[PDB]
């Protein structure tokens, strides 16, 4: 779900808060839509289309499905109690937050106006 | 969860 989610980029990416990415690029938070603008969006917009192939299994919802999985020591872990759904759900998230990790951050692409710009 | 959207 997003409130796991959001803690395993806290795992991840300790160095900055959570909200820099919930409003980034084209694809990072809202939207879903026009070329990525950088190689962060470029995580955010296969993290996107990932919940979207999730959400083909019967009664499976991203934003909403608790999944088990473990952060310490610097390594992120989906464990082996995830039914398909939560499996897929999870994986997803852990490598959006292993893309976020690797990625530049640019303070100009954050809270970009998508209506103009993501087309 | 508590808040608007990240994903
Ligand atoms: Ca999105």
């Amino acid at each position: 779900n997003l409130y796991q989610f959001k803690n395993m980029i806290q795992c991840t990416v300790p160095s900055r808060s959570w909200a820099d990415f919930a409003d980034y690029g084209c694809y990072c938070g809202k939207g879903g839509s026009g070329t990525p603008v950088d190689d962060l969006d470029r995580c955010c917009q296969t993290h996107d289309n990932c919940y979207n192939e999730a959400e083909n299994i019967s009664g499976c919802r991203p934003k909403f499905k608790t999944y088990s999985y473990e952060c310490t020591q610097g390594t992120l872990t989906c464990k082996g109690d995830n039914n398909a759904c939560a499996a897929s759900v999870c994986d997803c998230d852990r490598l959006a937050a292993i893309c976020f990790a690797g990625a530049p951050y640019n303070d100009a692409n954050y809270n970009i106006d998508l209506k103009a710009r993501c087309n | 969860v508590g808040g608007v959207v990240i994903a």
